């Protein structure tokens, strides 16, 4: 049996920590919803 | 059970310890995760249970006591957060400008941020605190590093 607990509200925290990249990837997705790189 | 809104950790003692295994989002009462996360299985909330309601293993996406709830687009434009919620660590806003995966359906908003897969189902928020998506669907890159679709569900 799998069970839940609160982690938090849901709210936008302004000066958080700002990082990562915005990379266009040409991807596919199949039946079993996996994503896939189409090269 | 508890029925705030929010964000939960989804937990397993089915292995060693509590091992969490996800993240979710409750609103008007609707828990949503990721179908990789549950597998459709049922839930506890304290005494209470959670039945699932709506899946799609193709949108990876599950709703439990209800309809799908979350209907907010990113704008294509503005940066957003993830409110990551790691195995063992505090929930904690990581603030990005979403890429792109270009599809043969359409395009989809993308965050290149690396966390552990315990972290699925964390969701993504535009300026207004309105959940534009959940992360934990995609892709592993050249580099080796992980980009993640915001992978949003259909209200009706
Ligand atoms: N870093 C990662 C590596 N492999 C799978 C993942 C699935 C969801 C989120 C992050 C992941």
């Amino acid at each position: 049996d799998m069970y839940i607990e609160r982690a938090g509200d849901i709210t936008w925290e302004k000066d958080a920590e700002v990082t990562g990249n915005s990379p266009r990837l040409d991807v596919a997705l199949d039946e079993s919803g996996d994503f896939s790189l189409v090269e | 059970g508890e029925t705030t809104d929010g964000v939960y950790r989804v937990m397993t003692r089915r292995l060693l310890g509590s091992t969490q295994v996800g993240v979710g989002v409750m609103q008007e009462g609707v828990f949503h995760t990721m179908w990789h996360v549950t597998k459709g299985a049922a839930l506890r909330s304290g005494e209470g249970r959670l039945d699932p309601y709506w899946g799609d293993v193709k949108q990876d996406l599950v709703s439990y006591c209800g309809p799908w709830k979350l209907d907010a687009a990113w704008d294509g434009l503005s940066e957003v957060q993830l409110l990551a919620v790691p195995p063992g660590e505090r929930a904690k806003n990581i603030q990005t400008l979403p890429g792109i995966f270009k599809t043969k359906d359409g395009d989809i908003g993308a965050v290149a941020l690396d966390y552990p897969a315990g972290t699925s189902g964390s969701p993504i928020l535009d300026k207004c605190g309105r959940v534009i998506g959940l992360y934990g669907n995609g892709v592993v890159i050249k580099n080796g590093s992980y980009v993640s679709a915001i992978t949003q569900g259909k209200r009706e």
